[PDB]
């Protein structure tokens, strides 16, 4: 049989002595493995990024969660923290300034970028890979997801689901000002609020494959899109794509949000009481919640 | 990580070093938009 290999990565770091991430981590990954099905022929790979203390405690964590209830074959990598953060940096470091908490540019905050280098940090035998949040309860068969891949448009190298609070209605605040008329920070359905990275479908062979997406990736380009929005942020990864995904929606296949249900509301009660309501909506049968800020997710 | 600016001025980290003033979203005042 023609072996089938599909691929998750997680970022589980700095976990030894923070329990509230290791219960995250546990919710996550029991529910994961609990509810997931594949095929005989199918293998789920497992990465997690985790410096040599969290791989530790990751793998105590695996050995009483595998093999899965299901019964499917599942492998389990780790990539170093260090190693990917020396590969990121040449590509990552022009973003840094307008994405990361404060300024300016820190070795530290390397890592938060990785999605949008993956295609150059992983081997070229992967061509597509989920990255996920670990404080996130699946209420389905992760092996769904996938099908999402089928439905990207050309040209769509990143699946993604919508930031379901206002933020980057706050962080686009001056765009919006000069630019009454615009879309950018506005709530669905037509309006463009941005994107939450706590669940991506990474195509790596159209990110490789996408004239727009590299130039995009250069220091001028990253540095024009940041003075036209007048964007800062400190979200990594999630403010990038957001950023571009205002530029170059085509870039984007649009999950829907029960796929990345997000709970938190600190948004809510700092300054957008009124609106609020229209971000955070969503309705339809969830797949994924995802406890963000630390808000408990239900039961 | 930093705690978000409440401020719609500045950087994206509350007590940004560059940041004087604090403008904060309506209905909201303070040097933090506390009330
Ligand atoms: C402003 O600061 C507050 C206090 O620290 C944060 O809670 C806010 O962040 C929350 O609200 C906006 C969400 O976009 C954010 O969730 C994202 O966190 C970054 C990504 O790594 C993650 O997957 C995504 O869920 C949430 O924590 C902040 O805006
Ligand atoms: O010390 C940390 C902080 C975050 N993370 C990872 O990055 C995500 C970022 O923050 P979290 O999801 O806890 O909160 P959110 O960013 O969703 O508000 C987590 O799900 C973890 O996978 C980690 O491994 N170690
Ligand atoms: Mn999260």
């Amino acid at each position: 049989v023609v072996p089938v290999d599909y691929h998750l990565l997680m970022m589980f770091t700095k976990a030894e002595h923070n329990a509230p991430l290791q219960a995250k981590a546990r919710v996550a990954l029991s529910s994961l493995l609990r509810l997931a099905k594949f095929e005989a022929h199918e293998v789920l790979n497992l990465h997690f990024v985790s410096e040599e203390a969290s791989r530790e405690v990751a793998k105590a964590l695996l050995r009483e969660l595998l093999p899965p209830a299901a019964g499917f074959k599942c492998k389990v990598i780790f990539h170093d923290v260090a190693v990917l953060t020396d590969k990121l940096f040449p590509v990552v470091e022009a973003m840094q300034k307008y994405f990361s908490a404060g300024s300016g540019t820190y070795y530290s905050d390397s890592i938060f970028f990785l999605s949008v280098a993956m295609h150059q940090i992983m081997p070229k035998e992967i061509p597509r890979i989920i990255q996920l949040d670990l404080d996130l309860k699946y209420k389905t068969n992760i092996r769904e997801l996938f099908e999402e891949f089928d439905n990207f448009l050309p040209g769509a190298v990143i699946g993604i689901a919508r930031e379901m609070q206002p933020v980057y209605r706050h962080t686009f605040w001056q765009f919006r000002h000069e630019n009454p008329k615009t879309r950018v920070g506005d709530p669905p359905p037509e309006g463009l609020p941005g994107f939450n990275s706590g669940v991506m479908l990474l195509n790596l062979e159209a990110m490789r494959q996408s004239p727009l997406y590299s130039h995009l990736l250069e220091p001028s380009w990253v540095q024009q899109l940041a003075d036209k929005y007048h964007f800062r942020g400190h979200l990594g990864d999630q403010d990038f794509f957001t950023m571009i995904g205002m530029e170059h929606p085509e870039l984007f296949h649009v999950l829907d949000c029960t796929w990345n249900r997000q709970l938190c509301t600190w948004w809510r009660d700092h300054g957008y009481s009124d609106v609020f309501q229209a971000y955070f909506r969503c309705e339809g049968h969830v797949k994924i919640y995802h406890g963000n800020c630390n808000t408990p997710i239900p039961e | 990580q930093c705690e978000s600016n409440p401020c719609l001025n500045g950087g994206s980290c509350k007590d940004d070093i560059n940041s004087y003033e604090c403008w904060c979203p309506f209905g909201f005042e303070g040097k933090n938009c506390e009330l």
